[PDB]
């Protein structure tokens, strides 16, 4: 039972963090939207 | 069990500051050496709000200086109430951001942000729980200004469930001491508005009109006006620091005067001012306190309450007082002038008691206002920035700092955000 | 703060020293009298 | 039956004076209190010993022998009164031992007939509140904005009907959860009382 | 812990080849 | 054995139970010291030897009101365990009482809960004093009730809320702590008594005759009411009126559980002897919309069921011939279906007197517990508070950052349009 | 008559056994001095003219401790060479203090020995007092009890021996010197009382309120718990209990006899008046995990035999009453082969407390001391502490130079691992 | 990964004495 846990527990924590399907992908994604939607938002101010 | 953080920055800063720390602990009763010699128990139940426990029973303030300049190091130390400060915390610069906020910020402020920062870890870690960071600066200078709102920034991440409370001055359209006050200004706002959740706002012109109205000075000096603003920031904390028949701490403030979290500026005012001449003829009831409380020439802003609807505000009562007369007047000063207060937010005032006034009156209040009249103030800033930007002038001292002018256009932005944000609210009605 | 011997031996039963007559009066005696002196000669 | 058709009638009279639905009335929540009376006194006999009370002659002298009954003295030695409580853990008393519902009522029949239930599952009105569930979902999804008019004013559903009853409460869904085992023990199967 | 015990076991079994 | 514990919950929750706690020491001659020099086991426990203690919890996150009681006259009187303190307040924020902050103290919150139900023998109910419209006398008390109601099963609640009032109040966030409340005190609370605070101030500028009085005059008055009603299980008299009393014959319909109060002779010592205190004076006067604790007019409204709590020396026949009275006058109107409309319970001992009490020394006194649909006016005071309020979404985001959804407010209001068409749904005549 | 040798062994036990007969002296009435101004003989030997001198030995290899002692408060109640030292420590070193620098004071120790038997009439047992962790108490205690066992055969012994924690340690070999004590701990004492040093800061912080305490508190308060085991053969009482009688009522098996330790009263001097100390209240207080001398998690084992020591005006009723309770308490769960599980002495008189001490009257008390499958936790983390030493032979060059082979390392850990299979496999449901 | 390999060595050796 705890190695059946710990093999579950060790596929999510590493899983997680390369799987295109992670919510840790997901924040990555969201975050890197918010980032450059921000900076092309004060680049066309300046520009404008 | 509740402590506030005390910082310093500027010569602004480290003025009122020592204007401030010397009036709280004549409030609680420690000596310019640093021991107890309060005649009441009551002013010993709650020192850890605004010191620490030491041996032999001194209590060191927690309180960090900084600036740029050593200059302003030596005025606070050599000057009464100085040496209660820990030598430790006195972290200082040698070059000097000379008024210049990139300086302050960008050239400088990195070699000595990670100081500062390990000074103010130590004792925010020390004690139980924090209640809130208070910090005292300006708007126009670069130590106080660039450096000061990057802490701001930078304490924001380490601890985001803490209050922000910023007692900062404005430059003044009338009296103006640098050439670059609106830059500095402009961009301090910036980091202001996001930053920290409350913002108490100063001004010189405004300070030096109480001080000569109210109080029938002919010749106030320089201190006269910390001291109006060290009444204010005592009686802001005067319910963590003692009992009280209502009581209201920091974050209780925070909840009743911000709608909206980018509304978090505050126009302030302490009630019971009057001449030495004229203090035996007038009645200190709080009938009376009422009428000066919200009277536009008791306000410690630029903004004139009768152009600005309120939109929230607080008051803070010190003193033996019954409370109908507490709330009986908040009620008659909502309804004897509807029309300069907002609709859609009903029981627009908040009322607060404590049963300990301060040293020497009997009675004392203290005012918070969250106002759409402090858009008008943030309105000449921008009006002197753009009347500057547009020309490019003094910009190549700012731009020699790494920063480019890239921040400029946006830091401009955001002020004009406020100012729509609060001038939209004003507008706004029922249904 | 100025105290009196008798109110330092009363002082020091309130705050349980475990002491006896003649110690006590030894504790009191190797300092009316202040009271922070008396805490730095025991502090030290 | 004739006060069954009066009690109809009065029903439907005040729901449509109100502006309300007739099982939503407020005279119809009388199966509501029985339900909730019955969940709270299988909870009490279904405690456990601490939960009912760590008393420390109240556990021992009950169980000093297999009579469960304590004294309990009033006044004086000279003229005393005792209180013979007498109370028998795991087991309902014989007297209180009783899951009633109501399957005649019409008002209950999408409850499928009003009463007791143990399961977590079907602990409360699991229904009405999955549904209002899937609402606020669809509502919260599609983005739209419900208290931005004070010109409309609410329509007024009750409790029972959002899922937010007593019964609903999610600690109940907890303590019946985690006390489920001997509440089995004590009332062997909720019934069904539709047919 | 087992690596230790088994380690333990190895030392007094190749105490076993010495002789 | 007749036993109640009291739960005393937020900054007015103490300081209404400092008022409560001064008078029943001076009841049974309980000294802040704690020794007497039979009657007394129902709001004290005896201890050891010769030491009574209250049977009560003043939990309070805000430790500012909880250890001025510890640092007051009556540091020897209650359990300093029982005094249940915390580190920071709910700051005027229910999301912070009953979701971030108030998960931690609710669990050593019934650890003494437990402690006390199991020294006491019989338990009779609970009483809770509250403040629905601050942060940790609602958002706690919330989770507290919630609480008692799934673990403690057919005990009564006994709820004395003190509520916001249109005219005036001292905060800016009181629609939203008393709205999301309201979910609490419907389903789990048992019997709620409303309380208004400048109703009571009405009642000492009117009655007592004092123009400037403060919290501490205001919470005396209260509580006498909440002593005379308590008064029949302590101590022998006519008509034994228990606290289940209260909850079989004062709520026909078992959400709508509201009932006002009002004490009758509120005189000072110089109104005290021109005025006669006569049982058909003061059971008019008690009838009075004046003499409500909370903004009523019963004239608006009709009356649901009536209790009537008398002390003193009351014959049961000046209580029968003066409310005999009550019925005839038309301004007194009574609910269709409800032809029996009055409890009467009299009680043989005179109201105590504080020493510096606004209050004189009566030989009478009525204490009026009613259920009203005037009552259901007070809600709609606070509807159309919170709908401006809520229209804007202004002071929401203190709530949705500690653990609330922005959905739950819409619930919350939509529970007290269910408040509010109950009420004028029992009022309609059929 | 009822009398024990007690032996003190190494730095720990000296200033342990410092506030031992500090305490000793005032259950007795005996002075400083020694003289008294027939329940003595258990401790105290009565000397010529009124003077009673301990049945003590004070044994330890480091001489800057001992003549502390000897220049300290209570120079004039030892004999002269009760107390042994020597010229040089171990200096955290099992190999020293077992084959090197032991064999000399060993035989001088065992000499006293035999002298204090022939002056006691019927001898009942000895108690051990060392630290594990130090190379006096691991090498001189493991000789000692390997002597004492040959020569006096058949004897009881109780250890009171003090084991490194989890988190906080002194030094480094700590590991090292445990496990070697631990293979002479098992065979040759016949009782083993769990002590740990920080599992005594959480009690001095949390209920005696020190915030800095040092040695001397936690040597007091270790004094009131063994004080509170041999209270039964000095005074009289209702239920008695011998040294013999602990251990067939304890232990069940010969490789099984660490058990745990609680003293379940402890407040401080502020704190005694407010409180209410019931036994059941107290016994409660027992069994809370965060109030055991060691480290232990009792929830993770189960308790497989449990014994109960009560002190002053505890009624044999409240005691019969209060196991009742602990026994359905579900948190708190015993090993299915022991039905009854108890063992209660009730002795008639109240704890005394030392002048100046931090405990405060108290007039009921218990020592809880209970054998539990969880003991193999401290057993667990001590050993991984030497696994992760041994790996790479870390700190092995002193212990090989000075006597010690290597193969006994491999005996300490092998028969160390074997007691850890046996909890595992007594505790096991059958 | 150390495991596995002195298990390995550990029977190895076994076999050699046996
Ligand atoms: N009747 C009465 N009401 C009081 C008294 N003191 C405060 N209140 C009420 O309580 C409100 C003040 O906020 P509280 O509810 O006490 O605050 P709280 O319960 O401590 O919640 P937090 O402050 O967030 O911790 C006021 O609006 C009053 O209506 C009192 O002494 N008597
Ligand atoms: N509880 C308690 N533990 C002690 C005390 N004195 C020492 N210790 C413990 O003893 C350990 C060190 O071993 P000691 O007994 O002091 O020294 P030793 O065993 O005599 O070895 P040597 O000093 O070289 O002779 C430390 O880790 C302490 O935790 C004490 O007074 N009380
Ligand atoms: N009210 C008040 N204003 C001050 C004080 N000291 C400086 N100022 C204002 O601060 C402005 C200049 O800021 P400065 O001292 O250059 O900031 P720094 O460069 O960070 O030290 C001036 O307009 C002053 O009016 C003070 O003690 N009180
Ligand atoms: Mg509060
Ligand atoms: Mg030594």
């Amino acid at each position: 039972r705890r190695d059946a846990m710990l093999g579950s527990l060790l596929g999510d924590v590493i899983g997680g963090l390369t799987d295109p399907n992670s919510p840790l992908a997901e924040a990555e994604a969201a975050l890197s939207h918010a980032d450059k939607v921000r900076r092309k938002k004060k680049e066309s101010l300046h520009n404008e | 069990m509740r402590e506030i953080v005390h910082i310093q920055g500027g010569q602004c800063g480290n003025q009122i500051g020592a204007k401030f720390w010397e009036v709280v602990s004549d409030e609680h009763g420690i000596d310019p050496t640093g021991t107890y010699h309060g005649d009441s128990d009551l002013q010993l139940e709650r020192i850890n709000v605004y010191f620490n426990e030491a041996t032999g029973g001194r209590y060191v303030p927690r309180a960090i200086l900084m600036d740029l300049e050593p200059g302003t190091m030596d005025s606070v130390r050599s000057g009464p109430y100085g040496q209660i400060f820990r030598p430790d915390n006195f972290v200082f610069g040698q070059t000097g951001a000379g008024n210049n906020w990139a300086k302050g910020h960008y050239t400088e402020g990195a070699e000595l942000i990670d100081s500062v920062l390990d000074v103010v870890r130590k004792e925010a870690e020390s004690c139980d729980c924090l209640q809130g960071f208070q910090v005292c600066h300006s708007l126009g200078g670069g130590t106080g200004s660039g450096m000061g709102t990057l802490l701001i920034s930078k304490i924001r991440e380490e601890y985001p469930d803490r209050m922000m409370l910023t007692f900062s001055v404005v430059p003044s359209p009338k009296v103006s001491d640098t050439v670059v006050e609106p830059y500095n200004a402009t961009l301090s706002v910036h980091q202001l508005v996001e930053n920290a959740d409350e913002c108490m706002v100063l001004d010189n012109e405004a300070l030096y009109d109480i001080c000569f109205r109210t109080l029938k000075l002919t010749t106030p000096t320089f201190g006269d006006l910390n001291h109006l603003i060290s009444a204010v920031m005592s009686g802001i904390t005067c319910c963590l620091r003692f009992p009280g028949q209502l009581n209201a701490d920091l974050r209780k403030l925070a909840v009743n005067l911000i709608p909206f979290p980018r509304l978090h500026f505050f126009m302030v005012g302490f009630t019971p001012l009057t001449s030495r001449g004229s203090q035996q003829y007038r009645a200190l009831t709080v009938p009376e306190l009422t009428q000066q409380m919200w009277d536009a020439k008791n306000m410690m802003c630029a903004a004139d309450p009768r152009h600005g609807r309120y939109l929230t505000a607080s008051a803070l009562f010190r003193g033996r007082m019954s409370t109908k007369e507490v709330d009986e007047q908040m009620l008659n000063v909502q309804n004897k002038n509807s029309s300069y207060f907002v609709e859609w937010i009903p029981n627009n005032v908040k009322s607060s008691v404590c049963d300990i006034p301060p040293k020497g009156l009997k009675m004392s209040a203290t005012f918070i206002g969250n106002s759409t009249a402090i858009q008008e103030m943030f309105k000449r800033v921008s009006e002197q920035f753009t009347a500057m930007f547009r020309r490019k002038a003094f910009l190549h001292w700012y731009t020699g700092e790494g920063m480019d002018e890239m921040e400029f256009t946006e830091a401009e932005s955001n002020m004009n955000d406020l100012v729509s944000e609060y001038q939209q609210y004003q507008d706004a009605s029922a249904e | 703060g100025l105290l009196t011997p008798d109110q330092l031996r009363s002082a020091l039963d309130r705050l349980h020293t475990g002491l006896d007559a003649a110690e006590k009066d030894r504790i009191v005696a190797r300092v009316k009298v202040h009271y922070m002196d008396f805490i730095r000669s025991l502090e030290s | 039956e004739q006060q069954q058709a009066k009690w109809d009638e009065v029903s439907s009279t005040l729901a449509y004076r109100v502006g309300r639905a007739p099982t939503e009335l407020a005279m119809q929540r009388g199966p509501a209190w029985r339900t909730r009376a019955e969940l709270t006194e299988l909870l009490y006999r279904a405690q456990p010993r601490d939960a009912r009370g760590s008393n420390p002659d109240e556990v021992w002298t009950a169980s000093l022998r297999d009579a469960w009954e304590r004294i309990l003295p009033l006044g004086s030695i000279f003229s005393g009164l005792a209180i013979k409580i007498r109370d028998r853990p795991g087991e309902l008393p014989a007297t209180r031992a009783a899951r009633v519902g109501r399957p005649l009522d019409p008002l209950l029949a999408p409850l499928g007939g009003g009463g007791t239930t143990l399961s977590p599952a079907t602990l409360g009105h699991p229904a009405a509140a999955a549904a209002h569930a899937q609402h606020v979902a669809t509502l919260a999804a599609n983005g739209v904005m419900l208290g931005a008019t004070t010109n409309k004013p609410p329509l007024g559903r009750s409790l029972s009907a959002r899922g937010r009853a007593w019964e609903d409460s999610e600690m109940l869904k907890q303590r019946v959860a985690e006390y489920g085992t001997r509440l089995r023990a004590l009332a062997p199967h909720d019934p069904d009382f539709g047919a | 812990k087992e690596k230790m015990m088994m380690s333990l076991e190895r030392d007094k079994l190749a105490a076993r080849v010495d002789a | 054995m007749r036993e109640v514990i009291s739960i005393h919950i937020g900054q007015a929750g103490i300081q209404v139970g400092n008022a409560c706690w001064e008078l029943y020491c001076l009841e049974h001659g309980i000294q802040p010291d704690g020794q007497m020099p039979d009657a007394f086991n129902t709001f004290f426990s005896e201890t050891g030897a010769g030491k009574h203690v209250p049977r009560c919890i003043f939990l309070d996150l805000e430790p500012t009101v909880v250890d001025e009681v510890r640092t007051g006259t009556y540091r020897q009187l209650f359990h300093p365990e029982q005094l249940i303190s915390g580190k920071e307040d709910a700051a005027n924020n229910f999301a912070r009482g009953h979701y971030t902050i108030g998960k931690e103290i609710v669990d050593l919150a019934l650890d003494r809960i437990r402690k006390l139900a199991d020294n006491c023998t019989g338990l009779q109910g609970f009483l809770v004093f509250n403040a629905v419209g601050g942060g940790t006398g609602s958002g706690l008390g919330s989770l507290l009730l919630e609480r008692l109601s799934v673990d403690y099963g057919k005990k009564s609640k006994l709820g004395f809320t003190v509520y916001p009032s249109p005219q005036v109040s001292t905060a800016v966030v009181e629609p939203y702590n008393s709205v999301l409340s309201t979910h609490s005190l419907l389903e789990h609370t048992d019997v709620a008594v409303m309380l208004d605070n400048e109703a009571i101030y009405d009642i000492c500028r009117r009655s007592l005759d004092i123009e400037r009085p403060t919290y501490t005059n205001l919470n005396r008055l209260i509580a006498q009411v909440i002593s005379s009603l308590t008064a029949s299980l302590r101590f022998d008299g006519a008509l034994n009126v228990d606290i289940t009393e209260f909850q079989t014959n004062l709520v026909p319909y078992p959400r709508i559980h509201f009932m006002l109060s009002s004490y009758a002779p509120i005189i000072s010592a110089e109104k005290a002897y021109h005025e006669q205190l006569s049982v058909a004076e003061i059971t008019n006067a008690a009838f009075e919309p004046a003499s409500m604790m909370v903004k009523c007019d019963p004239r608006h409204g009709k009356y649901m069921a009536c209790c009537l709590m008398y002390r003193g020396d009351v014959v049961p026949k000046d209580v029968n011939a003066s409310v005999a009275t009550i019925k005839t006058k038309r301004t007194i109107q009574f609910v269709d279906w409800c032809p029996t409309g009055f409890k009467c319970g009299i009680n043989y001992q005179p109201p105590t007197v504080v020493p510096g009490g606004d209050l004189a020394k009566v030989q009478r006194a009525v204490c009026m517990i009613s259920n009203s649909t005037a009552i259901g006016e007070i809600f709609s005071r606070l509807d159309h508070k919170f709908d401006l309020m809520y229209a804007k979404r202004a002071f929401v985001h203190w709530y949705v950052g500690e653990g609330m959804e922005e959905g739950e407010f819409s619930e919350a209001r939509e529970d007290l349009a269910a408040l509010e068409k109950d009420f004028e749904e029992v009022g309609a005549e059929s």
